[PDB]
Formats: C-alpha cells, structure tokens, sequence
C-alpha cells in the first residue's frame, strides 16, 4: 500500500550500498546525524565522498560510525528509542517485536543483506540488522538498539552473520 | 654505562606503557556514547576526560 | 489567515527595526518586559527613546538586553517557554521543530533578517532567530531560547551568521 511506498521513497535516499569486488556485500544507514555500518562487512562504499572521511569503528558492537558532512545531513531518519510491543516494518516484510525479541518468518533475510533499518509505525528507525538465527519456523535477529544512551546488542544463539 | 642505559630503558618502556594503555582505557570507556544517534556525553565525564 | 493578520499585527506593534547607513540591517524585539536584540547586528535602533537607554550586553550568549520602559509596557509580548514538538510559525512561513531544532525550508531568510521572533500556536514567543546553516531543500536554524530562568543557546554545525 502506501505505508510500502513511504518505506521505499526512505528507503531510496537512507540507505547506501557497499562494493567488494564486484560484488554487493552490504549497506550504510544514516541515522539522524551519524552514519552507520556494521563492521562485518568489508568493502568499499559506492559514493563520492562518503568514503573519504575517518570512521570510528568497534568491534564490541560489530560497528563503525561518522560525522554526516553537512552538505547532505537533509536525508536523515528521525530517530526513535521507544520499544513497546507489537510490529515494526521492514524492507522485507513486517516483523514482530515480542518479549524483548525481534522475530521474521523463516526465511526473508539472505546473506549480504545486513545494514537495513527497522522502521515504526511512525516512520523513525530504531534498529539495525546485523544477523539471525532460526527456530523452527521463525528467525530471531540479532540486532544493535538505542536505548536511552548506551548502544545496547542482543544476539540469540547460534546466530550467523549476512 | 650499562647499568644506567638498562635503568633507563626499563623507566621509559613502563612509562610509555602506561600511558598507552591509560589512552586506551579512556577510549574503550568514551567508545559507546560517540556511537549512539544524537545524545551526549555527561558533563561530569565531559570535563574528567577530554570529550569532543 | 485569521492567524496571519493577528501575527502581522503583533509585529507591527512589537518588532522595531535597526538602521545603519540608510539600510536595514536587522530587527530588536520586546519580550515580556525586556528589549532584546542581537549583538552581531550594528545599527541605530529606528526610535527616539529606545536608543536613548542603556542595553547590557552579552558575547557569550550573543546578545544584548534591557528593561522595558514604563509608558510601552502596555504593548507586551506574552512569553512562554513550553517547547513541544511540531510546527511553529513565522513571519517567514512555518517551521518545523524536530529532535531539538528548528528548521526552516530549503532558503527562507536572507542575510540581515535576524531577529525575527519565532511565535507558538497560540501566539507567543519562543525563540528568537540569530543564524542558520543551509543544507539539501532545508536550513537548521540557529536561535535563543528560555529553557526555565537561563537563557541558553545553540547552533547547528558550520552555522553561517545573519
């Protein structure tokens, strides 16, 4: 409907795409005045100057962040740090955040895949993806949320990285 | 000669050290405030440790 | 409309000019009982007695302020300082207050307009405007506020001055 073309007009400006040989390994977000890219994934981002500026990268969190340069900090994504229960939307289908965990239907997340937002109802960003693992008919994310201050990670067993 | 050359090898190795080992530790302890969307550092850590 | 003829008119009424070589170089405005005006901007306050008191100035803050004579009392501004989220207006259009800025769209204030007071919904002041940085369609807004009884102040990075 129109919620999924909201999502991809945000979607078609937020999110960047990064190069390793050819090949497309993974994507960037920019998050209210940072960008961010988790540190799993190595390449090269395809954009004229966002690969041009020093990037303070930890691999406790599995991520690496910058400054926006100013002469583009317009497409920002509204952060959020509510987490009440119920349904986030995704770029791949709606997914449910339930007893503290974010659950998607088996399978709708391939490898290479890591870096895309979780949007609100709203429209504001509240995490980010980095890996899942599956029980049964079901994958648990393994994500990196924004609580109050401190970037907080959950993982669930047995979790791969994409 | 060599007695005071080792002493002051061994002076500046633990010093050096130290204090690389002291910058770390403020790094790893200022790291996840510098990540997170918007917010900032306390003003009370602010001013113990130099924060940009 | 309605809400555009009641803004005009409280401007009219409050809003004084400053002059400096024939041209108008910004705006000094009235506020509960204080005359306030920036301190980047120098002119000659458009009246008689205004210029005739003593301000008391301050660089920190980039301002300068003074008391309110006794016979112009009568025409005041109605401060406030609740400051939730939304739309705000302005002799300039509206402005969108979001994640503790203000932002106007893309060019809206020219160099020289500083000054201009930013008033809520329901007519009073909240802010008033110094600088802004333009950036993409939008410009952040760089301004004073009156955050309980402490006048603080804050600019967005790579502010240009007005």
């Amino acid at each position: 409907g129109k919620r999924e073309r909201m999502c991809m007009k945000i979607e078609n400006d937020c999110i960047f795409e990064v190069k390793h040989e050819g090949k497309v390994t993974g994507y960037a977000c920019l998050v209210g005045d940072k960008v961010m890219k988790p540190a799993h994934v190595k390449g090269v981002i395809d954009n004229a100057d966002l690969a041009k500026l020093a990037f303070k990268k930890s691999s406790k969190y599995d991520l690496e962040c910058a400054q926006i340069p100013v002469h583009m900090r317009s497409d920002a994504s509204k952060y959020t740090h509510e987490k009440p229960e119920g349904h986030y939307n995704w770029h791949h289908g709606a997914v449910q955040y339930s007893g503290g965990r974010f659950t998607i239907p088996t399978g709708a997340g391939k490898p290479g895949d890591s870096g895309r937002p979780i949007f609100d109802n709203k429209g504001r960003v509240v995490a980010i993806v980095l890996g899942g693992a599956n029980e049964g008919s079901r994958t648990a994310l393994s994500v990196v949320t924004w609580n109050k201050d401190m970037v907080t990670r959950v993982t669930p067993e047995g979790s791969e990285e994409w | 000669v060599s007695a005071v050359v080792g002493m002051s090898l061994l002076a500046l190795i633990s010093i050096f050290a130290s204090c690389y080992m002291l910058v770390a530790a403020r790094s790893k302890c200022l790291t996840p405030y510098a990540l997170t969307p918007g917010a900032a550092v306390p003003w009370t850590l602010g001013i113990l440790c130099c924060a940009p």
